[PDB]
């Protein structure tokens, strides 16, 4: 049990507002801290089966964080089995709905600056030993220049919620994870790592170029083999050329051998030596 | 086609009963029992009209504007009617889920039949093949549609002895609009389809072949049993899928089954779809010719092995 009086942020009141989406990690509400916040509501079947112990650890880990490109983690109150995670509210559009808007005009400069911001945020997280499981274009927000990353480290939690997969998610999943995928296995068991995150950045980098995800919607099984074999990403890399400098980092991030994938500090330099 | 006259008879007797309802709503139906989990299908009673239907439940939370596109594509299904196609009663939207009420086939799926019987004999499996082949030809020749999801759980039987296909791919918008598909432990998808390349009805032909081997031997045949395991008679999904793409396809044992049956499935499971038999070639295979001319009271076998 951890309460709101243990937190950096001074707490007096918090009013729920309208929800803005449900997922397998609870429900997200537009809230009001005199500032709007995002409140994620969870339930933990883990009746003190180290879940809370881990939760206290991971939540305290989220504490001591602040960066202009990462969401401001504010609070996490737990009145078991009911938990809640309060985050700063990002105004503006998701990068997903932003890049797929026809009227939007992105170039190699706008694209470069956007990627840099994401790496700066993701670099902070890796420096703190915080693996951002679940990085994707739906969890990145853009508002007239400001870029923020969302919902980091959430998959490390073991709260209650045939395999259950989306398509938009598979394009970000690295092969090492897809091979280990099997029914009755939980998210905690998959091999997320600093390397697993940079793979998902490649699918983001591709979305910044192609304005879509790499694999046209298929039966997830097809996406499994195409990803787990590495052949699928090899085909789409060949199927359309973009630029040696651009394709360099896409082939780099999507390297099949995880150790052949660069660190985020390395990616900062690669994004500099660009058009 | 090569439609018989009696086939016209039994279709028409259903389509008179068709007009026996006009509209559908949630409260018309009473849950009788649960069939299985996948969508989930329930036995239901219709109350405005004495027809007993099968109601399958697909949970979706999506906006009204897309639904009218799905429904207008879906309206074409009222036009297709065949002794090899489960009859359809209607489609509607209600409380965050599409309910599909359809013809009840009293024998269930081939998966649940196989579990109870242990093994399915060669001669029954011959009669099943003819019904499937003619259904796919109809869809190709009259509507230009492939099934895309043929497998035992979607093959239904009844006590009259009819065999009908369900869960086929009528709506292009619904495929695209379905963001989230669900995978399990058995896959019946063809190799070419699994690699994300160009595909046709040929991928359905693989699924039929592979489905037949499972039912003939009583076990999902990937991976093959070992030498000592076939006498007596914990794997990740990608290992199974990579087996399909790279290892030789399963085959029937060579002792206990006829060459026509062994050769037929072998021709269905050729990995290169250009060499895999097509419907025209399948229609003329010796195995099919024998089964088509054989006199087997299929209804009697079904009732007697399942204990009515
Ligand atoms: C998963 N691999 S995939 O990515 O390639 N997508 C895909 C591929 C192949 C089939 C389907 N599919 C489907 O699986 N089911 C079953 C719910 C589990 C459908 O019911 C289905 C469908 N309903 C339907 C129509 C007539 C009858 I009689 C009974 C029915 F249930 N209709 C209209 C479809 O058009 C498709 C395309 C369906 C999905
Ligand atoms: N801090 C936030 N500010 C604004 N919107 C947010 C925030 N966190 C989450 N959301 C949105 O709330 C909705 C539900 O969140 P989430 O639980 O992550 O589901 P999801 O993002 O749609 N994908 P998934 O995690 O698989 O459920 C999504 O539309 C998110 O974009
Ligand atoms: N119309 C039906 N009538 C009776 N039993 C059915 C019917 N459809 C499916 N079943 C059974 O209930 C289970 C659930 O089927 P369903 O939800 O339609 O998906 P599935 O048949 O398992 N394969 P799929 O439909 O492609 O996802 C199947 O495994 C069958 O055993
Ligand atoms: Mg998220």
């Amino acid at each position: 049990s951890v309460y709101l009086q243990e937190w950096d942020i001074p707490f007096e009141q918090v009013e729920l507002g309208e929800p803005i989406g449900q997922g397998r990690w609870g429900r997200v509400h537009r809230g009001r801290w005199h500032g709007e916040v995002a409140i994620r509501l969870l339930e933990m079947d883990g009746h003190n089966q180290d879940h809370l112990k881990l939760f206290k650890k991971e939540v305290m880990n989220y504490r001591q964080t602040r960066h202009e490109n990462v969401v401001l983690f504010m609070g996490a109150c737990m009145n078991p089995p009911h938990l809640a995670i309060i985050t700063s509210f990002c105004k503006g559009r998701t990068l997903h709905s932003f890049v797929r808007d026809p009227k939007t005009s992105l170039d190699i400069n706008k694209t470069r600056q956007i990627a840099q911001e994401i790496i700066k945020g993701m670099g902070y997280l890796h420096a703190k030993g915080i693996v951002h499981k679940d990085l994707k274009s739906k969890n990145v927000f853009y508002d007239n220049g400001k870029v923020v990353i969302t919902d980091f480290g959430l998959f490390g939690i073991s709260g209650v919620v045939q395999l259950k997969l989306s398509h938009d998610w598979l394009c970000y999943l690295a092969p090492e994870i897809v091979r280990e995928m099997t029914p009755g296995k939980d998210e905690d068991q998959l091999p997320f790592s600093k390397a697993a995150d940079v793979y998902a950045f490649g699918t983001v980098w591709y979305e910044l170029q192609a304005r879509d995800w790499p694999l046209k919607n298929q039966a997830a099984e097809a996406s499994i083999w195409q990803i787990g074999s590495g052949e699928g990403m090899k085909r789409v890399l060949t199927s359309v050329s973009l630029g040696k400098e651009v394709s360099e980092i896409l082939s780099a991030c999507w390297a099949f051998d995880l150790q052949e994938r660069p660190s985020f500090s390395l990616l900062m330099d690669m994004l500099e030596k660009l058009p | 086609l090569e439609l018989d006259e009696q086939q016209r008879k039994r279709l028409e007797a259903f389509l008179t009963q068709k007009q026996k309802v006009g509209e559908l709503k949630d409260d018309d139906f009473e849950k009788i029992s649960e069939l299985g989990a996948g969508g989930v299908v329930f036995k239901v009673s219709h109350k405005p009209s004495g027809l007993v239907m099968a109601r399958k439940l697909i949970h979706l939370e999506i906006k009204p504007a897309i639904r009218n596109q799905i429904i207008r594509e879906l309206q074409v299904l009222h036009e297709c009617n065949s002794p090899y196609i489960v009859g359809f009663y209607g489609a509607f939207y209600s409380d965050g889920e599409i309910s599909i009420c359809m013809e009840h086939m009293d024998g269930g799926s081939l998966d649940q039949v196989l579990k109870k019987a242990g093994r399915i004999p060669e001669q029954i499996l011959g009669k099943v093949s003819i019904a499937v082949i003619k259904g796919l030809t109809y869809l190709r020749e009259k509507h230009k549609i492939m099934h895309r999801d043929v497998k035992p759980s979607n093959i239904l039987v009844n006590s009259r002895g009819e065999i009908k296909l369900c869960d086929f791919g009528v709506s292009g918008q619904l495929i695209d609009s379905m963001a989230n598909s669900f995978v399990g432990t058995r896959s019946y998808m063809s190799p070419e389809r699994l690699q994300g390349t160009h595909y046709s009805v040929q991928s359905d032909i693989w699924s039929m072949g592979l489905s037949l081997v499972e039912m003939a031997v009583g076990r999902y045949p990937i991976p093959p049993p070992d030498a000592k395991e076939l006498e007596l008679m914990p794997m990740a999904i990608f290992e199974l899928l990579d087996y399909i793409v790279n290892e030789p396809p399963p085959k029937l044992p060579s002792a206990v089954f006829s060459l026509e049956f062994q050769d037929f499935v072998n021709k269905c499971l050729i990995k290169n779809p250009a060499e895999r038999a097509d419907l025209k070639q399948l229609m003329v295979h010796a195995f099919i010719k024998r089964s088509d001319a054989e006199e087997v009271d299929f209804a009697g076998w079904l009732c007697s092995t399942i204990g009515l």
